[PDB]
């Protein structure tokens, strides 16, 4: 969430860039500086992607584990 | 608190393109007044080829023994 | 090449000047966008993020 | 690149609101600071197991909600956090099979 707002208030501040001096040394910066966060905001998220995995899997096996005892119960039922 | 790379912004106003760029490069009367020299010259002279060749040459860009050797009958 | 047309080169005064003031209207109408463009975003913003945008226009 | 006209300006507006998208928003969740493996550091218990397979834990086995539907990770949650017709649908976390 803080690197969201910061990707906004960074653009907020380009173009405050580009209304002041666009012959600005830190415009480079600036247009470095947001391509910075955008990198963060990427890596992050691909730090959920283990976890996703790991957890994908758990859901599998209660899925798992709960088909084998409906089929149980249908078996038995019969 | 403070968001991610907050920096300061530049000189709260500096020399822009939002400004009158004539009136501060001292050039108003100029175009208060603007806004043919062939006739303000023919105000001289008579009118205004080789002319052209004139122009051909502006865009590639011994007097006593002249006179002595200038001999030429009237009629 | 202006003379060679027979003209004042006042007219090429003229038009310097004018061109001078076009490209000048051109782009003070490019800033004068970004302006209002910027001003809309806060407005929006301060609209859907309210705490954020405040503590921007604390920080400004 | 060089030119953009209103009916591509408008191309560009739909194809993008189209990848994007009374509140209708999920509970917020604060820190958390009991974690299990570093912050709280709970010897392997069960308390905690019964809870990730039975009952309701709003930050590892769903997302709850306003007007209080529950939707666990292999669900797509329907949202609307605008005041208008346009619904968010956040897809499914897991996609079983």
């Amino acid at each position: 969430r803080k690197l969201n707002m910061s990707i906004l208030i960074n653009f907020l501040d380009l173009l405050d860039i580009l209304i002041r001096s666009p012959g600005s040394i830190k415009r480079e910066e600036k247009l470095e500086d947001l391509k910075l966060l955008f990198v963060h905001v990427h890596h992050l998220i691909n730090e959920y992607r283990p976890h996703q995995a790991r957890e994908t899997l758990r859901v599998m096996m209660e899925v798992q584990k709960r088909q084998r005892l409906e089929t149980a119960e249908r078996f038995q039922k019969h | 608190g403070p968001f991610y790379l907050m920096r300061e912004l530049p000189g709260s106003t500096e020399l822009t393109g939002s400004t009158n760029l004539i009136t501060h490069y001292n050039l108003e009367q100029a175009y208060n007044k603007f806004c043919d020299l062939p006739g303000m010259i023919d105000l001289p002279g008579s009118h205004d080829l080789r002319s052209l060749i004139e122009k051909p040459p502006i865009l590639s860009s011994g007097t006593m023994l002249a006179g002595f050797r200038l001999h030429t009958g009237p009629l | 090449e202006y003379i060679d047309q027979g003209r004042n080169p006042q007219l090429y005064t003229k038009e310097c000047l004018e061109r001078a003031l076009a490209k000048n209207e051109q782009v003070k109408g490019k800033i004068d966008t970004m302006k209002k463009f910027k001003s809309l975003l806060i407005q929006e913003l301060s609209k859907v993020f309210p705490e954020d945008m405040a503590k921007y226009r604390s920080i400004r | 690149l060089s030119r953009n006209e209103i009916i591509q300006s408008y191309l560009s507006r739909q194809s993008s609101l189209l990848s994007s998208s009374a509140r209708q928003l999920h509970v917020l969740v604060p820190q958390s600071p009991p974690t299990d493996l570093p912050g709280l550091t709970r010897e392997v218990t069960q308390d905690d197991l019964d809870r990730i397979q039975a009952s309701q834990w709003p930050g590892v086995n769903g997302c709850q909600d306003t007007q209080g539907n529950w939707y666990d990770w292999t669900q797509c949650i329907s949202l609307d956090p605008h005041g208008d017709d346009g619904r968010l649908n956040i897809l499914p976390y897991v996609c079983l099979d």
